[PDB]
């Protein structure tokens, strides 16, 4: 349930 | 079961007599207990998923925040008789500092 | 933590998410000791008998949050990891005896309001308030019950 | 040299709203 973060954070 | 925000505790340094017979697991001096005994009537414990955070107090000589422990263990969350058991950091500095200088 | 409080905005600066890659999910807390390093459980990143033993690119540090979940855009900076330091006579074995372990950051992370690093004691520091009856503060999102 | 000192408490001389409890147990 983790909100999915910046995919430059790889 | 899960928190939506960060909590926090206070928790008092328990005695090394009292925290070694709450437990069967063998304690060393890289490692100190906290938290309430059963007739102190306030809980609070740290648990599964806060490992590795940190146990801090608060100078009252110069009002920094110093990080004295590292949650480590302990036999189920907010037990009556159980303690938290936290890593002593002073203990492990000339480690921490050795890395460090690299 | 059992039995605690919301903590209130900036009141654990250094505090750290250590945040695990896929799946996506907390691992533990940590600390942050300076721009570069912070501080953890050596049992979130090595205990064999779980067959645990997270490399660098495992996972990333989550410093400067309040919300458990969700991404605090503005706010909390993720990092990646440059190298993890477990205490060479960290006993898994037995006790977890030396439970300790060091990250190093690729990049330094900038301070704000709500990240910045917590002081480690000395000797007279650590003599003077480790006394049984000295109340300490511990932080975390974990959970809230034993079960 | 700032470590310890809290950006949001500290630094503008607010406290949290327990941090006088560790206070007053350091007798
Ligand atoms: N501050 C507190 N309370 N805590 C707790 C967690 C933390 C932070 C998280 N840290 C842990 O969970 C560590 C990791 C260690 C290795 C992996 C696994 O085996 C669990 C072991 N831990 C325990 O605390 C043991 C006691 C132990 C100490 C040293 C070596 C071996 C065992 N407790 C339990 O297994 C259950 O709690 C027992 C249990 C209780 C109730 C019901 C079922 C099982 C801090
Ligand atoms: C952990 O994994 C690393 C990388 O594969 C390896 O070098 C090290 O020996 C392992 N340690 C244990 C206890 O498995
Ligand atoms: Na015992
Ligand atoms: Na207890």
């Amino acid at each position: 349930d983790f909100e999915e973060i910046p995919e430059e954070y790889l | 079961g899960q928190p939506s925000v960060l909590q926090v505790v206070n928790l008092p340094i328990v005695e090394r007599p009292v925290c070694k017979d709450s437990t069967r697991i063998r304690i060393t001096d890289n490692m100190f207990c906290a938290g309430y005994k059963p007739d102190e009537g306030k809980r609070g414990d740290a648990c599964e998923g806060d490992s590795g955070g940190p146990f801090v107090m608060k100078s009252p000589f110069n009002n920094r925040w110093y990080q004295m422990g590292i949650v480590s263990w302990g036999e189920g969350c907010d037990r009556d008789g159980k303690y938290g058991f936290y890593t002593h950091v002073f203990r492990l500095k000339k480690w921490i500092q050795k890395v460090i200088d690299q | 933590i059992v039995e605690g409080s919301d903590a209130e905005i900036g009141m654990s600066p250094w505090q750290v998410m250590l945040f695990r890659k896929s799946p996506q999910e907390l691992l533990c807390g940590a600390s942050l000791i300076s721009d570069r390093w912070v501080l953890t459980a050596a049992h979130c990143l090595l205990y064999p008998p779980w067959d645990k033993n997270f490399t660098e690119n495992d996972l990333l540090v989550r410093i400067g949050k309040h919300s458990r979940t969700r991404y605090e855009r503005n706010i909390e900076k993720i990092s990646m990891l440059e190298k993890i330091y477990i205490h060479p006579r960290y006993n898994w074995r037995e006790n977890l005896d030396r439970d300790i372990a060091l990250m190093k950051l690729k990049k330094p992370v900038a301070f704000s309001d709500y990240i910045h690093p917590v002081c480690l004691p000395d000797r007279e520091t650590a003599a003077s308030l480790l006394q049984a009856g000295y109340k300490g503060r511990v932080t975390g999102w974990g959970n809230l019950k034993e079960t | 040299a700032d470590c310890g000192l809290r950006p949001l408490f500290e630094k503008k001389s607010l406290e949290d709203k327990t941090e006088r409890e560790l206070l007053e147990s350091y007798i």
